[PDB]
């Protein structure tokens, strides 16, 4: 994340960090939608032109932390995975369309006052949040520049229309994405950068004052660059194939 | 149960930032 802020303690109770196993080694963010189920990018798992494919034993995660200088008594937890799920259409070879994917955790995680999850978005919700100008949350524990910080860093950025996305890159973007970030002519920057991939893109319903995950990190050219914006996987759109797994399984 | 904090919802408190989230909604 940069220019971001330390997260407040419990500020994200929701956040999850994957780990490759041996070595230990932080590779993405991720997000805790049930006490055994977490939402991560496809690319932080299944990559063919890195020859990246890890399987269930290659990972873990780690729930709960708010800091990587110390370790957290019975606060932080690690869980195992059972199984990852990605979507069967996850356009790897162009534009990483639909860069989504599900873990399944050997156990449940009990929730306390540091784990908690955040919650899938309903039709009205999407519609009425997902606006252009409306500001969510980002965080990550990736890199801090196009090194990496010890404490969760948290950036606000707003939704950015369409055809603005669009004209952004010469990337194919697709409806299963969206786009947030500053303008230039609005002073303010922020963006998600390398190692913040799959990380929740958050929004604060003023309806019910729940948070709701309406992105993941997914990609973007640099790191908050003038006249670019990350992009984020539409986590509404991919909302029956989640469903569907979570039902079927 | 989904979306609110124990420390910050469940608590009726505020985190440094989210007045600026709940600002853009006007
Ligand atoms: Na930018």
């Amino acid at each position: 994340i940069v220019e971001g802020s330390d997260a407040e303690i419990g500020m994200s109770p929701w956040q999850v960090m994957l780990f490759r196993k041996s070595p230990q080694e932080l590779l993405c963010g991720a997000s805790l939608i049930s006490d055994r189920w977490v939402l991560t990018a496809a690319h932080c798992l299944l990559y063919p032109p890195w020859d990246k494919n890890f399987t269930e034993n290659d990972l873990l995660v780690r729930i709960g932390k708010h800091s990587r200088t110390r370790y957290e008594r019975n606060i932080e937890k690690i869980s195992m995975l059972e199984k990852i799920y990605i979507h069967p259409r996850y356009n790897w070879r162009e534009n990483l369309d639909r860069d989504i994917a599900l873990m399944k955790l050997k156990k449940p995680v009990a929730f306390s006052d540091y784990i908690h999850p955040v919650c899938l978005p309903d039709r009205e919700t999407a519609a009425s949040l997902l606006q252009a100008g409306y500001k969510g949350r980002v965080t990550g524990w990736g890199n801090l520049k196009e090194g990496q910080p010890s404490v969760l860093q948290v950036v606000n950025l707003p939704i950015v229309e369409r055809p603005v996305c669009k004209d952004s890159t010469r990337i194919r973007i697709t409806d299963n994405m969206f786009c947030a970030g500053y303008k230039p002519d609005e002073g303010k920057r922020g963006d998600a950068c390398e190692g913040d991939s799959g990380g929740p893109f958050v929004m604060k319903s003023p309806f019910n004052n729940r948070w709701y995950q309406m992105g993941i990190v997914s990609w973007g050219e640099g790191c908050d660059r003038d006249g670019k914006y990350g992009f984020y996987t539409h986590v509404f759109r991919l909302k029956k194939w989640i469903q569907k797994v979570i039902d079927q399984f | 149960d989904c979306g609110l904090r124990p420390l910050f919802e469940k608590k009726s408190l505020e985190d440094k930032t989210e007045r600026e989230l709940l600002e853009s909604y006007i």
